[PDB]
């Protein structure tokens, strides 16, 4: 087909679609993996590690990222405010222009972390 | 039997544009102009007028075939000047030259009448 | 019996001009008779041009059978014959 | 009259690789000898491993091999033509390909011609 | 105007159920069609299943 | 400051980052479809020429989005490789292909015997043909490409 649509994104050829969408998504995924707050292990192990780290460091709120094995192309953001606070998981989508969290597009992982902290502060 | 009508030399069909302009991308700031139902009379006049402009670096024309009444002209100006403006300036300048020529001929004819 | 094994084929490994012309004609006719096209067509519409495009990419699904004078023959695929 | 023009190939190589200048060649003598010797065995007119086929193949290219060895001698290559390595493999490949292209096509009706 | 015949369709002497059943049989036959595979020429295109 | 050579990130390109080094430098052409994809978008090659006493080091860049933040980098561009696609030039210095191709050297690589795309014929770019079977002409094609590039480099009075 002369016109290709991937959600709201519109492309004109297979190569254009590939380069503009898939390469950017892969780069953002690598940036998320290379980020200091990433863990590719299983969700239960991520929850256990977060619980242990929060119990050991109950003076701060800890957030980590992990793979969304059920929904490919997504990420689970698990954050625990304190040992007494329940672990809350948020959904992050790997988009070509960045990461979509709470209907907000963040160009980079550090920008995503700053936005998450600002959202937590505002909701608090 | 196969001879075309003589009025096809100068009568323009409705679907055929008198003047089609297409850019020439091989060199910068160049256009190719296709004149329909015209011949050397207009082409040579325009070419020799444009050849004297300091901002026109290439001007040429050719009649592809004598049996078809059209010619194609290549024009290419400096960076500052758009070629179509140069073509318009050439047309206006030749019109003024012809106007003053007509006025002077009328004066001379009245004097010598 | 009459067929010659692939290992002992001794004819030229190139597509002769007669074979090229016949292959192009046959493929063009087949395409004009609504045969499937094995290459992507950008904007081409002439069956001969589509056949030439197929030949350049070694995608023509035809076999040349070259007849030796004694009656034996060699079967060459158009995908394994070198074309200039 | 002989196939594939060698002079044209050599001057094409000289123009392509800029074989002017007093620069010294990096083409060793054993490469020249072995390359020409191997080339004189890849001019296939007849395919097959049969001994009689090999004898006919050797007979069919005697004059042409004499021409090639006359032109691509060691002294002539190093001094008269001043080819470097890359020019040398290019010349060998071009000679082989052109010779393959100059053969007769099965199906010629040579009697009528 | 399709059933222009005046044939008495009384259930006592006419098997309406059989004719109806045959009618959905033939209508489902009409719904039946054919499908074939798609061929695309692209370096990164491969005719594979999801698991494949 | 090393000059820059820009390649098309298109998958149909005959010259990609995977096989650019063996082609432009070593003179041997390999089919990029069979070669594995290269993760690095920056590569460095060495060119040996009779015009220059010393080999020239050049940088090959596939994507200019992350490497052309400064405008002065465009002064180092000496060659552009395109696949005849308009969308390559969305983020370029001159988003129109024409002006880019009068202000920069454009090269299009095609197999011998293949038809040129229409947009390529409408642009001011060189056409370089690579044979599908014979591999001795790869050095010749590379030599033509480097002849054009070296002419541009000498015209720019580059210092090495």
């Amino acid at each position: 087909g002369r016109v290709l649509l991937v959600g709201k994104y519109r492309y004109h050829d297979l190569d254009e679609l590939l380069v503009e969408y898939v390469n950017n998504v892969a780069n953002k995924v690598e940036l998320m993996v290379s980020h200091d707050k990433f863990m590719s292990d299983s969700l239960d192990y991520v929850k256990e590690w977060l619980e242990r780290y929060s119990k050991a460091n109950g003076n701060r709120s800890h957030y980590i990222f992990t793979f969304n094995r059920k929904a490919p192309g997504w990420f689970f953001l698990l954050f625990k405010l304190n040992p007494t606070s329940e672990i809350k998981i948020w959904n992050v989508k790997a988009l070509p222009d960045g990461y979509l969290l709470a209907n907000n597009v963040y160009p980079d992982t550090n920008s995503l972390c700053n936005g998450f902290k600002t959202l937590m502060s505002s909701r608090r | 039997m196969n001879a075309p009508d003589r009025f096809e030399l100068f009568i323009l069909p409705d679907d055929v544009p008198k003047l089609k302009i297409t850019p020439d991308s091989r060199v910068p700031n160049c256009i190719i102009i296709k004149f329909e139902r015209e011949d050397h009379t207009l082409a040579n006049l325009l070419r020799e007028e444009l050849a004297l402009y300091p901002d026109v670096t290439f001007v040429a024309y050719k009649v592809e075939h004598p049996l078809f009444a059209n010619f194609v002209m290549r024009l290419q100006t400096e960076e500052g000047t758009r070629p179509k403006q140069a073509l318009e300036r050439a047309c206006a300048s030749i019109i003024n030259k012809l106007k003053t020529l007509d006025h002077k001929f009328n004066e001379e004819w009245n004097i010598k009448n | 019996e009459l067929a010659i094994l692939k290992e002992e084929r001794t004819t030229t490994p190139y597509l002769t001009k007669y074979e090229r012309a016949r292959i192009l004609g046959t493929r063009a006719l087949q395409i004009s008779m609504n045969a499937p096209v094995l290459v992507d067509i950008e904007g081409e519409t002439d069956p001969l041009q589509i056949a030439m495009k197929e030949l350049s990419q070694r995608k023509i699904p035809l076999v040349i059978r070259r007849y030796l004078p004694d009656g034996s023959y060699e079967d060459w695929g158009c995908d394994e014959l070198i074309v200039d | 009259p002989l196939p594939v023009n060698l002079r044209r190939i050599i001057q094409n190589a000289q123009q392509i690789f800029h074989l002017d200048r007093a620069k010294a060649s990096d083409l060793t003598i054993p490469e020249i000898i072995h390359g020409v010797r191997d080339l004189c065995k890849k001019l296939f007119v007849l395919r097959g491993e049969n001994e009689l086929i090999k004898e006919a193949q050797q007979n069919a290219t005697s004059l042409f091999q004499c021409l090639v060895r006359a032109r691509l001698a060691t002294r002539r290559i190093l001094e008269e033509f001043r080819l470097n390595r890359d020019a040398f493999e290019w010349v060998l490949g071009t000679i082989e390909a052109q010779f393959q292209r100059s053969l007769v096509h099965p199906g010629e009706m040579v009697g009528v011609i | 105007q399709v059933a222009g015949l005046n044939v008495n369709r009384n259930p006592k002497f006419w098997d309406i159920e059989s004719e109806n059943r045959d009618r959905q049989e033939e209508i489902d036959k009409q719904r039946e069609e054919s499908r074939e595979s798609r061929v695309i020429k692209h370096p990164f295109f491969h005719n594979m299943k999801s698991k494949e | 400051k090393e000059p820059i050579i820009v390649l098309s990130p298109a998958a149909s390109s005959l010259v990609r980052m995977s096989n650019v080094k063996e082609f432009l430098q070593e003179g041997k052409f390999l089919d990029p479809s069979k070669e594995p994809a290269s993760s690095s978008n920056l590569l460095a090659i060495q060119r040996k020429s009779s015009r220059f006493k010393t080999p020239i080091k050049l940088l090959v860049v596939d994507n200019v989005e992350k490497l052309f933040t400064k405008s002065e980098y465009w002064d180092r561009v000496v060659a552009i490789v395109t696949t005849g696609k308009d969308w390559q030039f969305k983020n370029y210095k001159y988003k129109d292909p024409q002006i880019l191709f009068q202000k920069f050297n454009g090269f299009y690589f095609k197999y011998k015997g293949d038809a040129v795309p229409a947009s390529v014929k409408s642009w001011n770019v060189k056409v370089l043909d690579i044979d599908r079977v014979e591999r001795f002409s790869d050095r010749q094609v590379v030599e033509q490409f480097w002849d054009t590039v070296e002419n541009t480099l000498v015209a720019k009075r580059y210092k090495s």
